[PDB]
RNA sequence: AGGGCUACACACGUGCUACAAUGGCGCAUACAAAGAGAAGCGACCUCGCGAGAGCAAGCGGACCUCAUAAAGUGCGUCGUAGUCCGGAUUGGAGUCUGCAACUCGACUCCAUGAAGUCGGAAUCGCUAGUAAUCGUGGAUCAGAAUGCCACGGUGAAUACGU
């Protein structure tokens, strides 16, 4: 499915979220790194990812976790 | 004793150059065990001929890589001296294994 | 009949040390051996004592290997798995053969530090109960060691075998020869447990023998001069002796003498028991001329 | 003093030994009726010694290399009907007569480019 | 294994022996140093060596 | 840097796999050619059900490795049933490559089980080791083939005639 021997952050992404939730929820984080995973520590918080011209902002549950960033922000727009 | 082996892209050439190695080490030593043939490695390509449409229309072309052996059974120092330095085959090259 | 053939235990008792008959005027005298079957034992007879004891030891052999219990297994069993790949250097390739011939190396060796083949029941048993209580656990030291002589092996294929050049080939031409006169089938039963740690010795100086090599043929090249004209010199007496005197041991130790003297050109740092040199090598061939 | 013969066929080649014997056959150390008799060409092998004479009063021991089935068969075939020489021109006329000296010359052929293989061409469609 | 070459010439005669070597010479039971003092017949001695790239392969007793 | 080149009410082309009993499945078993390989092919041993993983030689290669060729044959079984056919699709969980596999790899384990029971008008290829069918290798390439180029196995029918 992936790399078994850990799953997959970016580094900016990981030290951004960081220091989002450890100072708490102020603001919402924009991100380009669709190939990051969403963990446990990012649970409440939001996120506005690129989709190429924007970001969209996504809210992350319990059930975010087992998933990725780049699968909440379609990029082709059909009608 | 002495693996002599010889690899080029021509046969005629490489038959003057075995010719030359086998004849030096009669000359100066004993017991050749001739110049011995092994299969050719030949290389197979193809490619387009036209730049952009007719992918039916293509050329084939190979590689002739001939191989020689000699392996001199006595590896006598006046035999291996004589045979050293004067090889000097143009479109050959050589393995003197163990 | 004292002569027979598939046996398996020693119910010999005091085992002839030789046999006689007399027919009409004139006496018939034969030497009484064991002969190795590769399934069994047999006695057969013989006509010199030299060759009898040789048959005899091999018997012997065979017959202490059967009434051990197990202890080729044993060793299989109990021997380290690591040593077992490094006897999987073997170019050969089985690993069983080698680790009988090192059983075998153990075997001599413990026969040795006893005193020799006996004739007696008595002395077979006093060999048989020692060696089973020792042979399990002594030959450890022969397999880590054969170990250790091909890791020597492995290192000296790996600089043998690749890119080589005519000026190198001189070199590793006489190494191959020296390869091949030192291992070969069999080798720790050829050579013998007194001779296995001169044997490392042998493969330390045709390591040391390389960096010299790679730096400069010439001097190489005429301690190599020295040594082929010693062994040419080793070949053409060694070619002219009666039959008996090319097979015996004290002619064999002249071989271990030019290769202390390889050790003595080659590798000093690692020492000869005694020293050596051409000279010494031409004293000894003609001292023992006969 | 060995009857010998050298046979070849598609991918194969043959080598056959015959003596004068009592009907035995070998073929790879091995027997014909667990070589071949449980498929088809286990007739083809056997065949032209019944046409000729002599077919039991021989044994033979035959090897086969290279090819499959059929074309190692066949590759036994023509080097038993070529192995037969010894026999004289007496037996090789009706032998060629009934066909058999003649070395097959079918290979399998190569692919072309353009082509899916041999000479089936890729479907041409719209005119 | 020892082979013969003779060299004359008006007056002379030289008798050469070869053997396997390193590069040593000796005539007259001295060095070739402490005997001729002309570098041209240094180069005269040395040449047919010096020609075929033998001139340390071998020893030579002259 | 990311997205897109990979979208989707549709139409067309070329192929792959089937709709099965001349077969599906299990066990056993015989025969090929050709090619590749050093940031590479990668034995053997061990783990896992497997993809693979740990260890790790040999091989610049008629030596070692890819590499078990498969259809073929002998047995047991199915039994003409959308059926032990076909495997689409989908869910969970993994293996490898690569910084990274969501858009947007390939492969494995389990479960699922479409359509499809030989296809209209029309239309293609093929004259002998050919058609048809069965596997194998290569280049490209880190990973990516049902594509392309090669290799062999079994092995046809028909050609009156213009």
């Amino acid at each position: 499915r992936s790399l078994k021997k850990g799953p997959f952050i970016d580094l900016h992404l990981l030290k951004k979220v960081e220091k989002a939730v450890e100072s708490g929820d102020k603001k919402p984080l924009r991100t380009w790194s669709r190939r990051s995973t969403i963990f446990p520590n990012m649970i409440g918080l939001t996120i506005a990812v690129h989709n190429g011209r924007q970001h969209v902002p996504v809210f992350v549950t319990d059930e975010m976790v087992g998933h990725k960033l780049g699968e909440f922000a379609p990029t082709r727009t059909y009608r | 004793r002495i693996r002599i082996r010889l690899k080029a892209f021509d046969h005629r050439l490489i038959d003057q150059a075995t010719a030359e190695i086998v004849e030096t080490a009669k000359r100066t030593g004993a017991q050749v065990r001739g110049p011995i043939p092994l299969p050719t490695r030949k290389e197979r390509f193809t490619v387009l001929i036209s730049p952009h449409v007719n992918k039916d229309a293509r050329d084939q072309y190979e590689i002739r890589t001939h191989l020689r052996l000699v392996d001199i059974v006595e590896p006598t120092e006046k035999t291996v001296d004589a045979l050293m330095r004067l090889d000097l085959a143009a479109g050959v090259d050589v393995q003197i294994s163990l | 009949g004292i002569e027979q053939s598939g046996l398996h235990i020693w119910s010999f008792g005091q085992l002839p040390e030789s046999y006689e008959q007399k027919r009409g005027n004139y006496k018939v005298k034969a030497w009484p051996a064991l002969v190795d079957e590769r399934d069994s034992v047999a006695i057969k007879l013989f006509d010199n004592p030299l060759e009898q004891k040789q048959a005899m030891w091999n018997g012997l052999r065979r017959l202490l290997l059967l009434n051990i219990p197990s202890p080729i297994k044993y060793l299989h069993e109990k021997l380290p798995n690591k040593a077992k790949l490094g006897l999987y250097f073997n170019p050969y390739g089985k690993v069983l053969e080698l680790i009988d011939d090192c059983i075998s190396c153990g075997v001599d060796k413990l026969i040795d530090a006893n005193g020799g083949p006996v004739w007696t029941e008595e002395g077979f048993a006093a060999l048989h109960e020692k060696v089973r209580a020792e042979l399990n656990d002594t030959v450890v030291d022969i397999a880590k060691q054969v170990e250790q002589i091909l890791t020597a092996v492995f290192n000296i294929n790996k600089r043998l075998k690749g890119r080589v050049d005519m000026t190198m080939a001189l070199g590793l031409s006489d190494i191959k020869a020296q390869m091949g006169g030192l291992v070969y089938r069999g080798f720790v039963t050829g050579n013998g447990f007194k001779r296995l740690g001169d044997t490392l010795r042998y493969l330390q100086a045709i390591e040391k023998r390389l960096e010299k090599l790679a730096v400069d043929p010439h001097r190489d090249r005429a301690q190599m001069l020295k040594v082929e004209n010693v062994q040419q010199a080793w070949q053409q007496w060694i070619n002219k002796l009666p039959p008996a005197r090319r097979e015996d041991e004290d002619v064999k130790e002249i071989r271990w003498m030019i290769e202390e003297l390889r050790v003595s050109y080659f590798a000093q740092q690692l020492g000869t028991p005694y020293p050596i040199s051409d000279k010494r090598i031409l004293q000894a061939m003609e001292q023992i001329s006969g | 003093n060995q009857y010998y013969g050298t046979g070849r066929r598609k991918s194969s080649a043959a080598r056959v030994f015959i003596k004068p014997g009592n009907g035995k056959i070998v073929i790879n150390q091995r027997s014909l009726e667990q070589y071949f008799g449980r498929e088809t060409a286990r007739m083809v092998v056997r065949q032209p010694l019944e046409l000729v004479d002599m077919v039991e009063k021989l044994d033979l021991y035959i090897t086969v290399k290279g090819g499959g089935i059929s074309g190692q068969a066949g590759a036994i075939r023509h080097g038993i009907t070529r192995a037969l020489m010894e026999y004289d021109e007496s037996l090789r006329s009706e032998l060629r007569k009934a066909g058999f000296v003649t070395r097959d010359a079918r290979q399998v052929e190569r692919k072309k480019v353009g082509l899916r293989k041999a000479r089936r061409r890729p479907q041409f469609s719209k005119r």
